[PDB]
């Protein structure tokens, strides 16, 4: 039939992709770097408890100055918090107390949240009156939005339970790019260093990298097992790594187009929630439903350092642009920054 | 159902015709770019505690 | 001892619990004497559109209650060529052709009925219902109705609200006293039955009937009957709160004043008549007219008393014999042979006898022996002496009648046919009922024992206790119209003083700002929580509390509470919350339609989280 044919010419072009990957396998990530130290023991202390929340933390996300950090948390809150001094700058109630993510605009001027409601609403933390207001509520996803991330302040990307990505104008309110592929809830996403592309992880088990222009699938990334919870470009912008709930973090090249480690220990049973790359690439930190972090050598795979100060689970995490620091939040309430 | 597996189908073949470098290639830049930045990086090689905003700066 | 008008934040909870109940229309609120009065408050004082249609409709309730014809044609003409009609006339929504002509037709030919402008009425209550009803609601009018209503549906009443006096009764189970209500300063009759007697003559179901045929009778505002407000009762007495009635029953005034004349009877069986058409017109029939069953009050006028042996005949009518026996009709005495109300109008007849002569027609030579009696009313027609008219014959030859099929009362007109006997061919009806007819005999101020009736080893189960645990009432009618005409407007003011003097102060400490407002909160108020009281706002994930001084601190996920249970503490309804960790948490509200909706809030709360979270991987509990 006609049906036949393009199922069995699809699995034919299914095959075609995995020899051509193959052919590139011509050695390891992890033979090519047999001969670099171990990077050693990464441990770090607590520096900060960022006390306020009343209940679960679910996001956080770093503001471009490594200074200040939004967090959404279960109590129908987003705090920004001074990292330095502790202090809160803002604190916003939500219209929607099933909030899931936020996100901090690189200018500073904006922040957005989203959750259940299938909104990504976008708050003006400067307005020309000097109160912090909703200036848009993004509607147009189907589905819980996963995640969002700020181009600039009229763009922004999101991710959503109806297996969609998109891109928004936010002043006309609309989506100027629809996202589709992934068979399964988009939980994450990242942006490419340069915004010229960014890649999605879904409960489908791939990622996907994905043209903002164009508005195509340029690849898909299999290997996991389980859902992929978490999604971080590499400093680069030539890999990124994944985490799952099949309890590993995965690196993927975009050029060999292809996985090139895994990180896991047979130890660690529980699922992924959070990753990200500290600023030189080499160490991956990943974030616990067993409520550690650990800390992973990118490039030789051992597991450098544990961070071992929550009492529930390991909800998010994010290294600041500087380097300085890395962020956890968690579901008993606290972020901890760690140096 | 006959418009989804022709979608399959268009995208498979943009997916498959793409540039592919070896594994080989693409770690040792991932390498040599850690290599690069391994001293701009706090988190693996730790400041003083005078450069650090979180201790003494 | 005053009336505390909750706070209006109470309308979180009470919105939510009499719109669950379908109690939030125009038709019931506006129906309620206190609704009523705070939507015309509303209305003439807060929505111009709206005024007049209130200022229009409440003439016409004036002119509805003008005694005389002249009155009537007098005031039509005013309310017709008055400056509402013409705003009404000339206005966007004015009366319609119709009823403009309808009552324009009756009104050019001077026909004056009391119900002219009921075509007016209608109109009005059509353009009230809408939009001017939905901005009521939205108002705080009708927060302050929530405010009464809370009131009102947490009524438990001891003996302790009330100021109990003299006694103005004795019975075989019980005493009535004088009292004055604390609330409101209501002067009342208090009944207080005596459980431990109840049992051991065994007449539980005669006090429960009496609570179940007043309730049945107490609507309407009779002034014929000895209606209720009240029923309560506490572990060893049942107490109905009544219209007051201190002076004496007809049996010692009978007794005292020897027997009344034929104009003397006319007023107290007008009287009788219009009370028993009341009942009957609720399908109660009474069974027991007697003189010792017809109080007087201070100016003489009566009322009927003691609806114990009454009987709802509107799904089954009786069979039973029951009754006193001088009193009964053919159809009583005879069980099997069902009957309806005209056992009442056969009652009347033997007890207007009886005022006359002394005795019931049916106990010659005092005969002491019930059968006698039976026979007599079954077999015999009673002789009636010469000494009647011709009018008060006709009557009771009408009343006495032993075929219901061609008795007074009977042929399918009910009261309106004994109303029509020649022997009240002088009564203005209306001013009957309007009490305006003057009393044959004003009791004397203060006497002693003049409503008494002729005549430690036992214990009370919890069994015993248990008849008695649907006992407790509160007509609604009847609190509304006892707060309406002696508390509600100074309560009223006093509250809008205390709430303006809480706003002011709260604009100076700058905690202006709801909490509760541009959010998903689903309700909130006060509980006290284990014993601290808090105030608790409840959302869709998660239950919040705070104190004063400062926003909540505090809070309980729904997907921590694992069931929410009714648990007693001393006496008192609880809520039982089970979380997560083996752990409790109690809640205590201060009123209880706020425990019926909390439970109700908090129980669909969290299934609802439950389930939802359940369905959202970063979300959800994982292996
Ligand atoms: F428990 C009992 C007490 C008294 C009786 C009385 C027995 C004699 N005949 C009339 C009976 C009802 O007496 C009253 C008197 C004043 C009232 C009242 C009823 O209701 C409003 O104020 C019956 C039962
Ligand atoms: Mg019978």
């Amino acid at each position: 039939s006609e049906l036949d044919q393009l199922r069995q010419e699809a699995e034919q072009l299914k095959n075609q992709i995995r020899d051509a990957r193959k052919a590139c396998a011509d050695a390891t990530l992890s033979q090519i770097t047999n001969n670099i130290d171990p990077v050693g023991r990464i441990q770090m202390r607590t520096r900060r408890t960022l006390r306020g929340h009343l209940a679960k933390i679910y996001a956080m996300h770093w503001g471009t100055d490594s200074r200040l950090l939004v967090s959404a948390s279960q109590d129908g809150k987003l705090i920004i918090w001074d990292s330095y001094t502790t202090n809160k700058v803002h604190a916003i109630p939500l219209r929607s107390s099933w909030v899931m993510t936020c996100a901090y605009a690189p200018s500073g001027n904006y922040v957005a949240c989203g959750g259940l409601d299938n909104i990504c609403s976008i708050y003006n933390l400067k307005t020309r009156e000097g109160n912090v207001r909703v200036s848009r509520e993004l509607a147009g996803h189907t589905g819980y939005l996963s995640c969002c991330r700020f181009l600039d302040d009229n763009q922004i990307v999101t991710s959503s339970g109806d297996t969609t990505c998109a891109l928004w104008d936010i002043e006309t309110g609309q989506q100027t790019t629809t996202f589709t592929g992934h068979t399964g809830d988009v939980m994450s996403l990242s942006l490419a260093p340069d915004t010229r592309l960014f890649v999605s992880g879904a409960c489908d088990a791939s990622a996907k990298l994905w043209d903002v222009r164009e508005g195509m699938c340029r690849q898909t990334f299999t290997g996991h097992e389980s859902d992929i919870n978490a999604i971080c470009f590499f400093p680069n912008g030539n890999a990124f790594a994944t985490g799952s709930d099949d309890a590993t973090c995965r690196l993927f090249d975009l050029r060999a187009d292809q996985e090139l480690m895994t990180y896991s220990h047979d130890n660690i049973i529980c699922g992924i929630t959070s990753v990200s790359f500290s600023k030189s690439g080499r160490l991956l930190l990943a974030g616990y439903d067993d409520f550690n972090c650990n800390v992973w050598d990118a490039l030789k795979a051992d597991r450098a350092g544990v961070l071992a100060g929550h009492d529930n689970r390991v909800s998010c995490l994010g290294v600041t642009d500087d380097g300085m620091a890395v962020a956890t939040g968690s579901w008993d309430s606290f972020l901890k920054i760690w140096n | 159902s006959i418009a989804q597996a022709r979608k399959l189908v268009e995208q498979l073949k943009m997916e498959a015709n793409i540039d592919r470098i070896k594994v080989s290639k693409a770690a040792a830049d991932l390498m040599a770019y850690c290599e690069a930045h391994a001293k701009e990086d706090p988190l693996l090689t730790p400041v003083p505690a005078s450069e650090n905003p979180f201790r003494e700066k | 001892k005053k009336i505390l008008l909750p706070e209006p934040s109470i309308r979180s909870v009470m919105q939510k619990y009499l719109e669950d109940r379908g109690e939030v229309t125009f038709e019931k609120i506006f129906s309620q004497k206190l609704g009523y009065l705070l939507f015309r408050d509303f209305c003439l004082n807060h929505l111009e559109e709206a005024r007049p249609l209130v200022e229009f409709y409440e003439e016409i309730k004036k002119y509805e209650k003008l005694e005389t014809e002249e009155e009537r044609v007098a005031r039509s003409r005013e309310i017709f060529d008055s400056y509402i009609m013409k705003e009404l006339l000339a206005c966007s929504h004015p009366f319609s052709k119709s009823a403009t002509e309808h009552v324009q037709g009756h009104l050019g030919k001077k026909q004056v009925p009391p119900d002219l402008f009921q075509p007016y009425i209608e109109e009005i209550c059509q353009n009230l219902r809408g939009d001017v009803f939905q901005k009521f609601i939205e108002s705080d009018k009708f927060t302050r109705f929530c405010q009464w209503k809370n009131v009102e549906l947490n009524i438990h009443l001891t003996m302790n609200d009330f100021s109990v006096h003299r006694i103005i009764g004795r019975g075989g189970f019980g005493e009535v006293y004088g009292c004055r209500k604390a609330d409101t300063g209501k002067m009342y009759a208090m009944k207080c039955l005596d459980k431990k007697r109840i049992k051991m003559k065994q007449g539980e179901t005669l006090a429960l009937n009496e609570r179940i045929m007043l309730s049945l009778v107490s609507t309407g505002d009779c002034p014929f009957i000895v209606c209720m407000s009240y029923a309560f009762h506490t572990p060893d007495k049942l107490s109905f709160i009544l219209d007051l009635m201190n002076g004496g029953d007809l049996h010692y005034h009978l007794s005292q004043h020897g027997v009344f004349s034929e104009a003397d009877m006319r007023f107290y069986a007008a009287e009788i008549i219009l009370g028993l058409e009341h009942m009957h017109n609720r399908f109660v029939v009474y069974r027991d007219l007697k003189p010792a069953n017809i109080l007087l009050d201070e100016h003489g006028h009566v009322r009927i008393s003691d609806l114990g042996l009454a009987c709802d005949f509107s799904k089954k009518k009786p069979h039973a014999s029951v009754g006193t026996h001088g009193y009964m009709a053919p159809e009583v005495l005879q069980k099997g042979v069902a009957y309806d109300s005209s056992a009442d109008w056969f009652s009347l007849g033997c007890m207007l006898f009886k005022l006359l002569r002394g005795h019931s027609p049916f106990r010659q030579h005092k005969t002491k022996d019930k059968h006698e009696i039976d026979r007599m009313t079954l077999t015999m027609a009673v002789e009636l002496p010469d000494s009647f008219s011709p009018e008060l014959r006709s009557l009771l030859e009408g009343l006495l009648q032993r075929d219901v099929n061609r008795r007074l009362g009977c042929l399918g007109r009910g009261a309106q046919e004994v109303k029509e006997s020649p022997f009240f061919r002088s009564l203005d009806w209306q001013m009957v009922f309007l009490q305006k007819y003057p009393p044959p005999l004003i009791p004397p101020r203060g006497e002693v024992n003049a409503a008494d009736a002729f005549d430690k080893g036992i214990k009370l189960l919890d069994s015993d206790q248990e008849l008695y645990r649907n006992f407790p009432l509160t007509i609604s009618e009847r609190w509304q119209q006892e707060v309406a005409e002696t508390v509600f407007d100074t309560i009223n003011a006093e509250t809008d003083r205390l709430e303006a003097r809480k706003k002011a102060k709260n604009k100076q400490l700058g905690h202006e700002e709801d909490y509760a407002l541009g959010k998903d909160c689903i309700m909130h108020g006060y509980m006290s929580k284990m014993w601290q009281r808090r105030y608790f706002y409840l959302f869709p994930n998660r239950l919040e509390w705070r104190g004063e001084g400062e926003a909540p601190q505090s809070l309980l996920t729904m997907e921590e509470i694992q069931s929410v249970e009714e648990t007693q503490i001393k006496e008192r309804k609880c809520l039982l919350l089970k979380i997560r960790g083996g752990k409790q948490f109690i809640l205590q509200c201060d009123s209880d339609p706020e425990l019926v909706q909390w439970k109700k809030e908090l129980r669909d709360a969290y299934r609802e989280a439950q389930q939802l979270v359940q369905r959202v991987p970063k979300m959800k509990n994982k292996p």
